[PDB]
């Protein structure tokens, strides 16, 4: 639209979150330890 | 796969082979940012590597 | 081509060879206190005795 405008969210990054493969963890300061995201057990997918 | 010797079928299991895959992504922006006013850049810092940029 | 035989005595007693096996005195659940990720949602538990073992 404008250069001023604040800045659009980026396709790239809408379809990296889409594939879902970036990586999130379990805090370091949670007491008690916090259970495994459902993201980081995911199974490989089937087809390269 | 095994089967009996001297069977009288002959059938054979086919084993196909299953290649996997998974992604590696860059996700984090690490950075340090540092404002200085001009009263701060010209008297209070009196050696911009040992000061500023080390730190 | 395979074949496998086990050799025991005349009176079908088996001498030669002997099993050991580790005595488990206790079994815990593996991960502890867990929940489920949604209302619907399934896990596979493991539980290990103090031995280590996946029984």
């Amino acid at each position: 639209g404008l250069i001023s405008d604040p800045v659009e969210v980026d396709p790239i990054q809408v379809g990296r979150d889409e594939a879902g493969w970036v990586q999130e963890l379990r805090d370091r300061e949670a007491w008690p330890k916090q259970e495994v995201p459902e993201q980081a057990k995911k199974p490989a997918k089937v087809g390269n | 796969n095994r089967r009996d010797l001297r069977d009288p079928d002959r059938t054979v299991i086919a084993s196909e082979l299953v290649e996997h895959s998974f992604g590696v992504t860059l996700d984090k922006h690490v950075y340090a940012a540092l404002k200085f006013t001009d009263e701060q850049r010209t008297l209070d810092i009196r050696d911009y590597t040992k000061q500023v940029l080390m730190p | 081509f395979t074949g496998r035989k086990v050799v025991t005595e005349v009176d079908g007693s088996f001498v030669r060879a002997v099993e050991l096996q580790l005595q488990a005195s206790s079994i815990t659940i593996v991960g502890g206190a867990f929940a489920l990720a949604t209302t619907t949602g399934t896990k596979q538990l493991k539980v290990r005795d103090d031995n280590g073992t996946d029984v």
